[PDB]
């Protein structure tokens, strides 16, 4: 249900239509592996398969782009990090020194 | 090609002839091909290309992960319904039926996953006897298909899925960038199929998007009509894009990194010796197996020697087992480790293989003494057995402690010795002092002057020479350090 706006302006202005961004806060709160078992409701898979569905079969849907900020990176279900869905990985790790100096400034 | 031979001739042969002969005879057709190798080889395109190769029916292609849903078994005894019918309606005369399972070990592991296979076997054996169906299983990881499956009858044929062909996805890739005058000539594209060894087309289309990235840097901070993709640009891109594989045939390549001097003419003896047996192997066709041992004072220099002449032969396959790999490893993976290291050197028509530093494999420490026999007697039964027919391996290892190769017996294993004596004479020590370049003429002809009135013989190793020689370097250039630092050495 995300998604709606994006496809309907895709469909109305092809590629004049503008860039719509969605970015998913705690993405390893959900899309865990998708092969934990447990016997039970399944609800935590078809979730994946849901959104890895509008992701790769996206119907020629390009003007979307995705932003996941987590914390554990293992966590994620591996199907999610190929080539065509969350490509590029970015590392964020401790500042340096100047770094350092530039927050210090910012923040007094 | 092989393989596609082999598939057609042994497996796709029953179907040729009348069916009348088959219906009499008996004869069963084989039912199960397993496709199998690492991701990216392409088993989905040969798995589609098969079908069409042979005018079979048209594939019906079905995800392994989709598969998860009694509706999951409703849906697997429905995929039959079609080929049940059509062989209902006519028998033997029913066309070839293909179902492709993409990711087979995704749901057939070892409980819709379980209530899957039930309904797969009930249908595939026993009652039916449906030989137009063709499935074909193909999968990354072959550990993971379930036993019960694994069975004579079922899956019976198992196959395993270059520059050139790289060169020609490049090429492939390209086209469009090319055609309309946007690549400088100096972008070689043999040149970065050398550099991409072990690359798959996905990595290839990445690189491409990259190093297009930098270029499009370069403009933003209306030339548009300059917009050109560089060299510099895929140099550059090299750096995002990783492979998921290994080579060794590099550390055969540091291991001579400080290089040769040829301070004296026993380096060449040696030399020649090992191009004779490496000729020797090549030449006969009845010593299948040659082993050496290279022995000598610690420190005198072995492996780098060894590492030259295997450098130096040239042949197809070579490989370093060397201590720095197996540390941090348990015993009982060592020698699973040794094990594979050895099996993987019987698929090639040549082969060398070197051993680095024996006693140190085997954890010797002369206080108990302790060391530990299971790695021994492997060493020691691996080093003995033949290769398979027409295959030839060259065997060369290194050990500094003679004395308690001797106490173990273990000597009897090793056809040849060779001896490499540390350098003695000052001779010696001019040659390397002119090929290190360490001081002008006046400072190396006084050295050997201070020298012989204080230590005639030398007796120091050619590694501890050029260690003294760099740290000498530095605090004082002239003779007043060098001397005093190898007499501290003798
Ligand atoms: N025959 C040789 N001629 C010239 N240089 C050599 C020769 N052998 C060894 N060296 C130099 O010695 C350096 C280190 O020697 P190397 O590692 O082979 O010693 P080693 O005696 O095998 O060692 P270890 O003491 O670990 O048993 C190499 O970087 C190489 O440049």
């Amino acid at each position: 249900n995300l998604f709606k706006d994006a496809e309907a302006e895709y469909r109305a202005k092809g590629e004049e239509s503008s860039l719509h961004i969605i970015i998913f806060d705690e993405l390893d709160s959900v899309f865990k592996q998708r092969g934990s078992r447990g016997d039970g409701t399944g609800v935590g898979d078809n979730v994946v398969n849901q959104l890895l569905a509008k992701m790769d079969g996206v119907d020629q849907l390009n003007n979307i782009l995705v932003i996941g900020m987590t914390n554990r990176k293992d966590l994620i279900d591996s199907a999610l990090l190929r080539p065509g869905r969350f490509e590029v990985q970015v590392e964020i790790h401790l500042p340096d020194e100047k770094g350092r100096l530039q927050i210090f400034d910012i923040q007094t | 090609d092989k393989e596609f031979t082999k598939i057609f001739r042994r497996a796709f042969a029953s179907r040729i002839f009348p069916p009348s002969v088959i219906e009499k005879l008996g004869i069963s057709h084989v039912k199960g091909l397993l496709l199998y190798g690492p991701p990216g080889t392409g088993k989905t395109l040969i798995a589609r290309k098969i079908g069409t190769m042979l005018n079979a029916k048209e594939p019906k292609i079905v995800n392994g992960p989709e598969i998860l849903s009694g509706s999951s078994e409703e849906n697997i005894r429905n995929l039959f319904k079609d080929a049940e019918a059509e062989y209902r309606a006519k028998g033997e005369e029913s066309s070839l039926h293909i179902i492709i399972f993409d990711e087979l070990d995704s749901v057939f592991k070892q409980g819709v996953g379980d209530n899957v296979v039930n309904q797969l076997l009930a249908k595939m054996d026993g009652v039916d006897q449906l030989n137009n169906i063709l499935v074909i299983g193909m999968t990354n990881r072959k550990d993971l298909i379930d036993s019960a499956l694994l069975r004579p009858g079922r899956f019976e044929v198992q196959v395993e899925i270059d520059e050139k062909g790289r060169l020609q996805i490049f090429d492939i890739q390209t086209k469009k960038m090319r055609e309309n005058n946007m690549m400088s000539d100096d972008v070689n594209l043999a040149e970065l199929a050398a550099l991409t060894k072990n690359f798959s087309g996905a990595e290839i289309e990445g690189l491409v998007k990259s190093a297009s990235s930098f270029a499009i840097n370069k403009t933003v901070n209306k030339d548009i009509a300059k917009l050109k993709v560089t060299r510099e640009d895929f140099l550059n891109a090299l750096n995002d894009v990783t492979p998921a594989f290994g080579i060794s045939e590099e550390d055969l390549k540091t291991c001579v990194e400080g290089g040769m001097m040829l301070y004296s003419e026993r380096v060449n003896s040696i030399l020649k010796n090992g191009a004779r047996y490496v000729r020797q192997v090549r030449e006969s066709d009845k010593s299948r197996l040659v082993s050496l041992l290279i022995h000598g004072p610690a420190g005198s220099g072995k492996t780098a020697l060894a590492a030259e002449i295997a450098l130096k032969s040239g042949f197809p396959f070579i490989r370093l087992i060397s201590p720095n790999e197996l540390s941090g490893m348990s015993e009982s993976a060592k020698i699973a480790y040794i094990d594979n290291t050895f099996r993987d050197a019987y698929k090639s028509p040549l082969n060398i293989l070197v051993i680095d530093s024996l006693e140190t494999l085997v954890d010797w420490v002369p206080i108990g003494p302790r060391f530990s026999n299971n790695i021994l007697q492997m060493l020691k039964v691996a080093l003995k057995r033949k290769p398979p027919q027409d295959r030839r391996l060259l065997i060369m290892t290194t050990t500094s402690a003679y004395s308690v190769l001797q106490q173990m017996d273990i000597l009897s294993c090793f056809d040849n010795e060779i001896a490499v004596p540390n350098m003695t004479n000052l001779d010696e020590l001019n040659n390397v002092m002119i090929e290190s370049n360490f001081l002008d003429d006046a400072g190396r002809v006084k050295v050997i002057n201070e020298l012989s009135r204080s230590c005639p013989n030398f007796n120091v190793g050619i590694k501890k020479t050029l260690t003294n020689i760099e740290t000498a370097r530095h605090d004082e250039d002239p003779v007043n350090e060098l001397v005093e630092l190898m007499t501290q050495s003798a």
